[PDB]
Formats: C-alpha cells, structure tokens, sequence
C-alpha cells in the first residue's frame, strides 16, 4: 500500500539530527582526556611563574626550598 | 533508427563564426556576489521524502 511505502520512506528522514546525536556521543566519551593533559601542562609552566601566584594555587601548602643557602644578612 | 535518420550539423559546411549553430541553453543560471562563472549543470542537493 502507497501508506505503508510512505512511513518506509520517512524513517530515515532525520539523517542530520542522528549525525549530531553521534557527535554528542562520542565527544563525551573523549573529553575527559583534558583532564590527564591539563595536570601536565600545569604541572611544566608552574616554576616560570612567580612565587606569589605558585602560593596561591596550593592554598599555602607550596613553599620554596630550604637547602641551607642564602639566609638573611646580618 | 534515430541515429541514421535524423541529419547532423557537422555534415554541413560552415566558413565563418557567425554562421555556427546557437546552442538551446540560456546564458541566464547562475548569480550572486563574487560569482564568476555563470553555467553550472549538476549538483548534490538531497531529495526530500
Ligand atoms: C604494591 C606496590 C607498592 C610498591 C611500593 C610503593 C610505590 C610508591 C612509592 C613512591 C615513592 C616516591 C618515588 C619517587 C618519585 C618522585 C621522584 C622523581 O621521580 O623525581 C624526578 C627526579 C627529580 O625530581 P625533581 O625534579 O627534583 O622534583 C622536584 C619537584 O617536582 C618540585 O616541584 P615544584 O616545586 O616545581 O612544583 C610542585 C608543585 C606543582 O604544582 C603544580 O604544578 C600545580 C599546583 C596547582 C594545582 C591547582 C589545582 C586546582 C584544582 C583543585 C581541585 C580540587 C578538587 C577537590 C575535590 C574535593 C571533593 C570532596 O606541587 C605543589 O606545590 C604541591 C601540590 C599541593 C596542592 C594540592 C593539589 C595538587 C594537584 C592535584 C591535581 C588533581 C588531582 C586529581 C585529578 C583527578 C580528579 C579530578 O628526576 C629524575 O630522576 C630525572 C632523571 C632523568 C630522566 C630521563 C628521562 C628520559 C630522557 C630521554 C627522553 C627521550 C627519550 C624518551 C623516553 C621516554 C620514557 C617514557
Ligand atoms: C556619507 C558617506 C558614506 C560612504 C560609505 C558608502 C555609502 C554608500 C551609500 C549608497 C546608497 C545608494 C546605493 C545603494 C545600493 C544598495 C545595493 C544593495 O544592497 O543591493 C540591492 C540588491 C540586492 O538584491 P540581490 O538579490 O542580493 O542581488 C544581488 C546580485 O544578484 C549580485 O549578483 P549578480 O550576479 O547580480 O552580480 C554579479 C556579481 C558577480 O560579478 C563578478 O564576479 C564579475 C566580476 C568582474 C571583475 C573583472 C575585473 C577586471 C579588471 C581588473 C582591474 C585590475 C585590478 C587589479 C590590480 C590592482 C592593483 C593594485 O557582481 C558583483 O559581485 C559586483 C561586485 C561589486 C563590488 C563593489 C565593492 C565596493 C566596495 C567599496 C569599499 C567598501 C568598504 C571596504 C572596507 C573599508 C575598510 C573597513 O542588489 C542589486 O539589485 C544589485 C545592486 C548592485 C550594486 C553594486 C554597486 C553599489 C555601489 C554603491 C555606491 C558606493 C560608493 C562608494 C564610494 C563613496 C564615496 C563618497
């Protein structure tokens, strides 16, 4: 019957808007690798920058070294 | 049957531009800005249902 031919044909009507459910899916299961690679980028660029922001990141945990040089002049 | 009963326009003889055939198709397609070429035949648009 011509209505039965007519629901066949419409059921892939929609191609582009499963293409982008496709792009949803995937992307989700891929963005979480920004999290490895941004820890590392960090982790390179942290001693190029002064030592009042490296205080800061870390909630005052981070100071600098104590290896028993350059102490105050008498 | 078409092919050996209807003539061919290479079959006469022609001495100057002015004399060739006018083709059927109008020059008037294609427009818009920055649009060279102005003929086109084909394309891949999608068919709706
Ligand atoms: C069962 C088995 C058991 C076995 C036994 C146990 C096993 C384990 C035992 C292990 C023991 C230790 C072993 C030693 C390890 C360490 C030593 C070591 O290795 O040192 C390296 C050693 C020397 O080390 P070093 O450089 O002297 O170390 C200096 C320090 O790094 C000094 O660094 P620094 O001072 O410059 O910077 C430090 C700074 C650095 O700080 C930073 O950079 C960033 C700081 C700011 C971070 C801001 C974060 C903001 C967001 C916070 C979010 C919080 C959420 C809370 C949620 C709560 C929920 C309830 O960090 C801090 O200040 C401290 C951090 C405090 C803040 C707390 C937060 C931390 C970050 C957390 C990130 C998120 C984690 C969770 C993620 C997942 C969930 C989301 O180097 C060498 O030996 C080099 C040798 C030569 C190597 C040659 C390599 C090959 C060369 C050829 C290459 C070409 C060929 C290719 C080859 C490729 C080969 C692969
Ligand atoms: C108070 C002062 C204010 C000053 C600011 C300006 C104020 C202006 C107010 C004007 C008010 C009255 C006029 C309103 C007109 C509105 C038109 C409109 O919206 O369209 C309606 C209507 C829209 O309907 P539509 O369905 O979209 O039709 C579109 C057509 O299908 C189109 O497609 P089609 O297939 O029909 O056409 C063929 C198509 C395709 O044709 C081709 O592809 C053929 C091309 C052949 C080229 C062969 C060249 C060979 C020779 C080369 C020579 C050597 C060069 C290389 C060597 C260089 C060495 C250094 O042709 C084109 O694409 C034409 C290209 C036109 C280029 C003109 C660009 C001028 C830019 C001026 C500078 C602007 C600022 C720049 C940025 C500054 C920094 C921020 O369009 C038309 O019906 C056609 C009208 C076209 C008019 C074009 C000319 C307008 C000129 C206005 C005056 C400008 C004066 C500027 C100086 C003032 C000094 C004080």
């Amino acid at each position: 019957s011509r209505a039965v031919y007519a629901k066949l044909w419409a059921s892939t009507a929609q191609y582009t808007q499963r293409r982008h459910y496709a792009w949803y899916q995937i992307w989700s299961r891929v963005i979480p690798w920004s999290v490895p690679w941004g820890i590392f980028a960090m982790w390179m660029v942290f001693p190029a920058m002064p030592v009042e922001y490296r205080q800061a990141l870390t909630f005052g945990i981070w100071q600098k070294p104590n290896i028993g040089t350059h102490g105050p002049d008498p | 049957l078409e092919e050996e009963q209807q003539r061919k326009h290479l079959d006469q003889e022609v001495t100057d531009v002015s004399q060739l055939v006018e083709p059927v198709s109008s020059p008037h397609q294609t427009e818009g800005w920055f649009k060279r070429l102005r003929y086109w035949h084909y394309k891949e648009t999608a068919e709706p249902t």
